[PDB]
């Protein structure tokens, strides 16, 4: 089968640099033109750059031109996007996509990679603080606030997977500090508050932070 | 029967370009006082309340008559006598009046062609003219070959209101004896056979118009020919009374700046399959041998200065090119397409457009080619690569990394400058059989031929030059691929023998080429059939013999000396002999007893 | 750049029923070669985008005839004759005719269901957090439909602005509900200036606004 497997994404400061890779398999790579397309947090898709199968010509969106370089190594079936002078507005998921219709007679893209994430901020790595969200219908609600961490992601479970029903772990928001915060909440029996123990297990791999917090009534 | 004012006519069909006013003024200017239209009469897009009275002077159209998309009430072609239909509209029509109405169904009411009596060739069509009156009453049989109207009109037939617009009949009322047209129903009333529309009497000088040609005040089937048959010599001499044809007229001299067809007619320009040359003292049209010369700009020149390669977008622009000024570069991107500019992949078969190319003045650099083609067939007619390019590297011929098994450059005779590189073609044989140095015109030119299929692997596979090749090698395995022949060739093919004593068509040998005997030479049994080209070089004539000539039939009516015709009969040995001088319509034997 | 306008941007659909998305460009999309490179792409949750329709009305391989496209020039429409639950995601129109190629903003298609009122909860800042000089007070709306809800913070009956952030879950795969958090963030010093912290929710499943509050 055709596959496009991306890597290279990561976190970087403004003015820093990253190189994305897109490894192809299951077809003759050098017969196909290729493009990079990105998707920021709150936007649709935006075409960024393109290159011909034999690199005879390259094409760049204006806002990117001179900071990004597209290239390919057909012997390793690989496509690249060298990104330098990175701005805040470059933060996005980047996809590679294959021009399946040769010479764009029919359509622009058939196969896409799974995406790789690029985050550009002046923030530094930091584990989260984990505070209780305390209960008091007749259903009660509790949770944990996972505050002030960088960068994404964080995972949250409850009693190590024992409690799943009624769990909502919200998408993180980006605070004006440039740090992330989310909450994980659970609806639960009011009757159970005295009798039942509820523990949120928080995990944040990039800071090796593992926290368990017990949430008790107020 | 006089000279008349001639005009050119048009060939624009239904094209409109300007305002109705500008268009009308063009017409007015064109046909002003025009009596004879050498081309077509295209009356289109004329609007109501426009005055077309000048059209009354028109008596002959040589081509077709097109009357369409007019809303003017009247088209007064009252004196149009004949449409010769030497050109057709819509592949079959000499006369076509179509869609002369607007959305209100208002338009052409009056087309009083009361003198239209003859349409020589072509068909007639009247379509969508809901306002046209009376023309439906016409009896077209009198014209074309195979209000109410006045009670005086014959069989209710009329072009318009008046008595003066009653259809005049000159064919279908004529006696059974008449050949052609008449003045009345009696055999006395018959017109000369050369008369076109009608006659003023029985003679060739009496015709209203001529069916074929007008020589002075006489109608004739042909013009006085430029050449003559000389009975003493059985050959053709120049005719001092000869005339060329200019339209339907015989003339001693063409107008200027006209040229002469092979048909001996005066034309403004030679046709598309022809070229012009003056020989001898006369500007003549001759048909091109092969595709007519056509120079085109190459890649990296003019419109193609910023074009990477021959590709889908530019290929059709090389159609019919015979010489390329500059380079031809063919690159992988051609076949891949370019998605970002919507340039489709090049269809491999379109490359055969380049078969007309005999010369490239610059470089031929081939870095890709469709994998399913086994040779460079598109360039099989390429004869010369001049290699004159001064700013694009050292190679005038590059053939790199293709899948071909042979070059197939069958016509290539010179690479005048530049180096040759033939490299990385893993299936390619035959390339080392060529003495490349013999193709070079510039001291030190070099070849770089490597990493093709090994010479020994080619030999072992039988991929060698044909047995009928000379030692000069080849462009592939066929007898058409040899650089030169062992001995004889038929066309571009080296062959083991010419058809001297056997086979058909029979042949003789001329500078090691098999040349066909003339068709009138009778094939001889295990003996040669001819000694040379033409019907005077036969051993034996297949049909008749006219002096030294093997001929299909004896001369019968051809123009001779002293303003006479030549008639001959054939004797029991198939020999042609002169008829007696007073058998002016031919004979079956010698003397007066030959023409009862 | 050519701007591609999709309407609506949000499209709840009842499975088995039809749905339609409009795409309008600010420039004619007919290429000089005669083709109109107007495409629709679908991005399903957790997946990459994939071509659905090309050249206005042609279905890509594998795409069922429930999907069709039409239009010309600057005005186009994607139609789903009967929506299936597997069709949820974000649909994008895309223009490949003029440089640079552009996409619309994306229309999120999700599941239409019955109105359901949120269960509402307010959470005071922990003492533990207060120790660090910051107060976060959280309002939760749990399992509601539709997604639209008005959450207002009032502090001793003054309406607050600029000091809260919202987060919303993706549609629940089982009950098709949403849940929402609104987090009001204050310095400890500002926190300790006031007594009554209230979260007031306006939602279609509630006859009148619900106000949850506390004192401290
Ligand atoms: C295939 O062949 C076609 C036609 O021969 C090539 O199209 C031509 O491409 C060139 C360069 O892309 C165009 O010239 C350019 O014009 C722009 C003006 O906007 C200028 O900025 C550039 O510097 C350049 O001069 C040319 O107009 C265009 N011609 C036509 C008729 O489209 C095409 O590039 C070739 N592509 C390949 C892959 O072979
Ligand atoms: C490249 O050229 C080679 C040689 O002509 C092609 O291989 C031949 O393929 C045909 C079609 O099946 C066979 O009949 C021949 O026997 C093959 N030749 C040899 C010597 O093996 C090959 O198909 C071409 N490649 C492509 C992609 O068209
Ligand atoms: C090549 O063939 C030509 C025929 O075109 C030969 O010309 C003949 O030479 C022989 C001598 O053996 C003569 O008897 C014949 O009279 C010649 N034939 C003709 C048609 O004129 C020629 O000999 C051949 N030479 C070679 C080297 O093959
Ligand atoms: C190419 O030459 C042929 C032969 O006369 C002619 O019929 C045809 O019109 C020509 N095509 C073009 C594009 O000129």
């Amino acid at each position: 089968e055709v596959q496009l497997v991306e890597s290279g994404g990561g976190v970087v400061q403004p003015g820093g640099s990253l190189r994305l890779s897109c490894a192809a398999s299951g077809f003759t790579f050098s017969d196909y033109d290729m493009s990079w397309i990105r998707q920021a947090p709150g936007k649709g898709l935006e075409w960024v750059s393109g290159i011909l199968g034999g690199s005879e010509r390259s094409y760049y969106r204006d806002s990117v031109k001179g900071r990004f370089t597209i290239s390919r190594d057909n012997s390793r079936k690989t496509l690249y996007l060298q990104m330098n002078s990175l701005r805040a507005e470059d933060t996005a998921v980047y996809y590679c996509a294959r021009h399946g219709s040769p010479g764009y007679t029919l359509y622009a893209w058939d196969y896409w990679g799974q995406g790789t994430t690029v985050t550009v901020s002046s923030a530094s790595t930091k584990g989260p603080s984990v505070f209780p969200l305390a209960p008091s219908g007749g259903t009660a609600a509790l949770g944990c606030l996972v505050k002030d961490y960088f960068p994404e992601p964080v995972t949250v479970s409850w009693n190590s997977g024992a409690l799943t029903s009624g769990v909502h772990t919200f998408p993180a928001v980006l605070q004006s500090s440039g740090l992330y915060s989310l909450s994980s909440v659970v609806t639960v029996p009011s009757s159970s508050l005295g009798t039942q123990t509820y523990i949120c297990n928080v995990n944040h791999k990039p800071s090796n932070t593992k926290v368990d917090k017990k949430a008790e009534p107020k | 029967l006089e000279e008349k004012k001639v005009c050119q006519g048009t060939s624009n069909k239904l094209t409109q370009l300007g305002t109705f006013e500008d268009h009308f003024l063009s017409l007015q200017r064109m046909f002003n006082n025009c009596e004879v239209v050498l081309g077509n009469l295209e009356i289109t897009y004329v609007q109501r309340n426009y005055d077309l009275s000048f059209l009354k002077t028109i008596q002959e159209v040589a081509g077709y008559v097109l009357i369409a998309l007019n809303t003017v009430e009247r088209i007064p072609l009252e004196n149009l006598q004949i449409i010769r239909g030497n050109m057709y509209y819509e592949n079959s029509y000499a006369l076509a009046v179509l869609s002369n109405y607007d959305a209100n169904k208002t338009g052409l009411k009056e087309l009083p062609m009361r003198n239209l009596q003859e349409i020589l060739h072509g068909a007639v069509r009247f379509s969508n003219n809901p306002a046209l009156c009376n023309v439906e009453s016409i009896q077209w049989r009198d014209i074309v070959s195979s209000q109410k109207c006045d009670p005086s009109c014959p069989n209710g037939s009329c072009w318009g209101a008046g008595e003066e617009n009653c259809q005049k009949l000159t064919k279908i009322i004529c006696a059974q004896q008449c050949s052609g047209r008449c003045r009345g129903k009696s055999p006395s009333d018959c017109c000369h056979n050369q008369c076109a529309a009608g006659c003023t009497g029985p003679r060739e000088s009496d015709c209203l118009v001529c069916r074929k040609f007008r020589d002075e005040a006489t109608c004739k089937d042909t013009c006085p020919p430029l050449m003559l048959y000389n009975p003493t010599t059985y050959q053709m001499d120049v005719n001092p009374e000869g005339k060329y044809s200019f339209g339907a007229t015989c003339v001693k001299k063409c107008p200027r700046n006209y040229v002469v067809t092979d048909h001996g007619s005066c034309v403004r320009a030679c046709g598309a399959d022809s070229y012009e040359m003056e020989e001898d003292g006369v500007r003549k049209c001759k048909k091109c041998e092969g595709p007519c010369r056509k120079v085109c700009n190459g890649i990296g020149i003019g419109e193609f200065k910023d074009s990477l390669s021959i590709n889908a977008t530019n290929i059709k622009h090389f159609k019919n090119c015979t010489s390329i000024s500059g380079d031809l570069h063919i690159l992988p991107v051609a076949f891949r397409g370019d998605s970002f500019t919507h340039t489709p992949p090049l269809d491999p078969q379109e490359l055969d457009i380049l078969k007309t190319v005999k010369e490239i003045t610059g470089f031929l650099l081939i870095q890709a080619w469709p994998e399913n083609r086994t040779d460079l067939h598109a360039f099989e007619n390429l004869e010369i690569i001049r290699g004159r390019t001064k700013q694009h590297g050292q190679f005038s011929l590059a053939v790199v990394s293709l899948n071909i098994t042979s070059l197939g450059l069958r016509s290539l005779k010179e690479i005048s400058d530049g180096d040759v590189i033939i490299s990385g073609n893993k299936n390619l044989c035959y390339a080392n059989t060529i003495n490349w140095k013999k193709l070079f015109g510039t001291s030190g030119q070099k070849t770089k031929i490597i990493s093709n299929r090994g010479e020994n692997s080619c030999k072992a596979t039988g991929q060698v030059c044909h047995a009928l090749c000379s030692p000069e090698g080849c462009w592939g395995p066929e007898p058409r691929d040899c650089v030169s022949c062992r001995n004889v060739s038929r066309g571009r093919e080296c062959v083991d023998k010419c058809n001297l004593l056997e086979g058909e068509p029979r042949e003789f040998v001329e500078n090691s080429e098999c040349i066909q005997c003339h068709p009138e030479c009778l094939p001889q049994a295990m003996n040669i059939t001819c000694t040379g080209r033409g019907p005077d070089n036969c051993i034996q004539c297949a049909h008749y013999i006219d002096g030294p000539h093997c001929v299909k039939t004896c001369p019968a009516g051809v123009m001779g000396e002293n303003n006479t015709l030549v008639w001959k009969y054939a004797d029991a040995g198939h020999v042609c002999h002169l008829c007696h001088p007073n058998c002016t319509y031919g004979c079956t034997g010698p003397g007066l007893e030959g023409c009862p | 750049d050519i701007v591609m306008t999709q309407t609506p941007l949000s499209l709840p659909v009842t499975p088995g029923e039809p749905a339609s998305i409009s795409c309008r460009s600010n420039q004619d999309l007919t290429h000089s070669n005669g083709n109109t490179y107007l495409e629709w792409y679908l991005q399903k949750p957790g997946q990459s985008p994939r071509l659905l329709i090309y050249k206005v009305s042609n279905r890509f391989s594998g795409v069922p005839d429930r999907f069709s496209g039409s239009g010309a020039g600057t005005d186009f429409t994607l139609r789903i004759s009967r929506v299936e639950a597997e069709d949820v995601g974000v649909y994008y129109c895309m223009q490949g005719t003029h440089w640079p190629w552009t996409f619309g903003q994306g229309t999120k298609v999700d599941i239409k269901r019955t109105v359901a009122a949120p269960s509402v909860f307010i959470f005071p800042p922990s003492d533990e957090q207060l120790k660090s000089g910051t107060a976060s007070v959280v309002c939760l709306l749990n399992n509601f439909y539709p997604r639209e809800a008005k959450v207002q913070w009032k502090v001793d009956n003054a309406l607050n602005s600029g000091n809260s952030q919202e987060s919303v879950t993706e549609q629940d795969s089982k009950d098709s509900t949403y849940s929402l958090s609104s987090t009001l963030t204050l310095s400890k010093a500002d926190y300790e200036k006031h007594k009554v912290y209230a979260c007031e929710v306006t939602h279609q499943g509630l006859s009148s606004p619900v106000t949850k509050s506390f004192n401290r």
